[PDB]
């Protein structure tokens, strides 16, 4: 690790730093470096690392989607052949957010995961881990695919019976975990079913749980209900 | 695409 | 080069590719296998370069210039010492930009601008020239910050003179010289008035020509028309 | 931030 010799309370302040500064690819290297450590992360410290790598990766994905739909079109009855170039690239990038994917997976592995004891830092860390299988999953056409699907189901499984369990309904953590596990049944397991009696059955138990919030907590609860409505909408 | 946190 | 092994047209190919995913490091990286191939380069090819690199420095300094704030910030009367850490992330931002600057005018030094006769070819390469010193001079602060502004000024004079004899008054490339040109006067010089004297001169001038253009031509100029007017209502 | 292209 590059950032070896660089003070942990360093590498949090430079990845805030990274972050203002809209550089992200410096804010995920400074978290990775912090990371490396060896000591747990406090929740504003995991909320650091998740942000990094969402952009990272997000931007990464938007790239494959685009050069995918390229090499699509290119491939339909009566396009001109272009030779290998748009395959090549499309898997130039594939594989950078394989590495990106596998990175953020290893983090988690050694040790994040098996350190993380309370319900919110192993919620969030099995979150993590499912989103970044389903990253993978979303690229994946190999003998692989089911495996890395089912990789991705068990720890959102995992995540599920642990925020159930310790967390209350309107918990941000719980209700971000069922958004994206809701996403993942929609777009990756071939499931709109659950997909959409997830996202209701989260929506209603937190709606109910709402009047026992401050103003605050209701703002974020809020927040996350209005995107479980935003996909509702868009699937029915 | 969906909305994911 | 890690692009040595890459067809030229391959890598063009790749830089339109890179240019839909904006992904614009790799666009760049693309390009410049491309002019390391050592043939001379068309229209396109030029500004598929130029657009590359303008957008990668683009962002570099964006980023330097919210790290530069933080950083005058931290220095002011009455703030906490937060340590060595924003001056270190800045200068690693400002390495990688003068690092990137360096790149592009190395393309240009060897050897795009010696081959360049034609008066489009040359006057976009030395505008370039100047833009890269300018954006050196943006963040220069040692014994060699008058070189650099210097060398800004006599790249972008040469164009100029250039621009001037062989290409009429509403000819886009010129009007961008002019434009920058002119912002460098502003930001750079310590020079307003030549260069609020240089927008004007250059929108009256265009504006006397637009009468022979084409439909489309007129919709070039008139466009880098509208920033010199814009840039003059900033100014004024 | 003033015009340049
Ligand atoms: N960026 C930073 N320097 C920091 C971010 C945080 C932080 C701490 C707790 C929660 C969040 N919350 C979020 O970021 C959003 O909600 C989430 C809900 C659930 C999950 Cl699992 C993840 C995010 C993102 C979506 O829109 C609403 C806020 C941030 C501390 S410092
Ligand atoms: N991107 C791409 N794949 C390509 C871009 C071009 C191309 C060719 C000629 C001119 C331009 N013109 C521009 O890009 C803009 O005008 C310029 C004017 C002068 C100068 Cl010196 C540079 C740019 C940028 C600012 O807004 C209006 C258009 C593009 C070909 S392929």
């Amino acid at each position: 690790g590059a950032m070896g010799s660089m003070e942990r309370a360093s590498l949090i302040q430079k990845a805030k730093l990274a972050e203002q500064a809209e550089r992200y690819e410096d804010m995920a290297a400074f978290m990775k470096g912090a990371v490396e450590k060896g000591e747990e992360l406090s929740c504003e410290e995991r909320n650091l690392l998740s942000v990094a790598y969402k952009n990272v990766v997000g931007g990464q994905r938007a790239a494959w989607r685009v050069l995918s739909s390229i090499e699509q079109k290119s491939n339909e009855e009566g396009s001109e052949e272009k030779g290998p170039e748009v395959r090549e690239y499309r898997e130039k990038v594939e594989t950078e957010l394989q590495g990106v994917c596998d990175t953020v997976l290893g983090l988690l592995d050694s040790h994040l995961i098996k350190e993380a004891g309370d319900a919110e830092s192993r919620v969030f860390y099995l979150k993590m881990k499912g989103d970044y299988y389903r990253y993978l999953a979303e690229v994946a056409t190999g003998d692989d695919k089911k495996r890395i699907i089912d990789s991705a189901r068990s720890a959102y499984q995992e995540a599920m019976d642990i925020s159930k369990k310790e967390m209350p309904p309107t918990n941000p953590i719980r209700l971000g975990l069922a958004l994206n596990f809701s996403v993942f049944h929609y777009e990756i397991a071939n499931s709109p079913e659950e997909a959409i009696s997830l996202a209701k059955t989260t929506f209603d138990e937190a709606m109910a749980d709402l009047h026992t919030l401050s103003e605050d907590s209701y703002k974020d609860s809020t927040l996350i209900m209005q995107l479980l409505r935003d996909n509702l909408t868009l699937w029915t | 695409f969906p909305a994911t946190v």
